[PDB]
């Protein structure tokens, strides 16, 4: 999963698509944080 | 960057009384200095808390983690 | 005004977000008009060449005069830079520190 950054739009890309928004067309795409939160130790 | 909970130096807490003392500034039109102590902020190190504190989270808060310039 | 063509080809005006992010170069192109003449005479030995206007390639009338010369960079917040007249909330929504 990625994240547009102006509309911030919801978005799946894969291992051969352009990096590119949908709706926007910008050039800038964000990550997504781990859904799934993990516990953690520090040492 | 919001208020600290809890006063540095003699562990009083000062968090809740942000808001009040905000209201007595200017729906009272009160000075600085009764408006300290009418919160029971008697020592001067909670003054300091209260009195010196720049509040930046209403900047940070009309923007966004994403596309700053330079 | 600052801008800039991808690979693609696709030109889009570059703000200075893009520039920052992308590890671009905040700048502009230069347009120059230019005109070209042509002059022949008859070399006689023993006198003066005299030159005579014949051809002269001035393209002034159509867009294609102006040759492309290069680019220049922009200093921030300049005449050209379009962070000039912007507004608080222009700046907030480009995203500036005002």
């Amino acid at each position: 999963k990625y994240i547009c950054a102006e509309c911030s739009s919801k978005l799946s890309l894969s291992r051969t698509d352009a990096v590119r928004c949908k709706d926007c067309g910008h050039r800038i795409l964000l990550k997504a944080r781990t859904k799934r939160l993990v516990q953690f130790e520090a040492r | 960057m919001i208020v600290p909970v809890r006063c540095f130096s003699c562990g009083k807490v000062v968090g809740d009384k942000w808001e009040s003392y905000l209201n007595l500034l200017q729906e009272d039109e009160l000075d600085e200095g009764t408006a300290l102590s009418r919160l029971g902020l008697k020592r001067y190190c909670c003054r300091r808390m209260i009195l010196t504190h720049v509040d930046l989270i209403e900047k940070f808060l009309r923007y966004n983690p994403l596309e700053k310039r330079d | 005004k600052p801008m800039v063509n991808e690979s693609d080809g696709v030109t889009h005006a570059l703000y200075p977000q893009e520039a920052r992010l992308r590890n671009l170069t905040y700048s502009s192109g230069l347009f120059v008009d230019v005109k070209k003449r042509t002059y022949e005479a008859i070399d006689v030995p023993g006198r003066e060449l005299k030159y005579e206007l014949i051809a002269e390639e001035s393209e002034d009338d159509s867009e294609s005069g102006k040759v492309f010369i290069g680019r220049l960079p922009i200093m921030l917040r300049s005449k050209n830079c379009y962070l000039s007249e912007a507004t608080e909330s222009d700046l907030y929504k480009l995203k500036e520190c005002p």
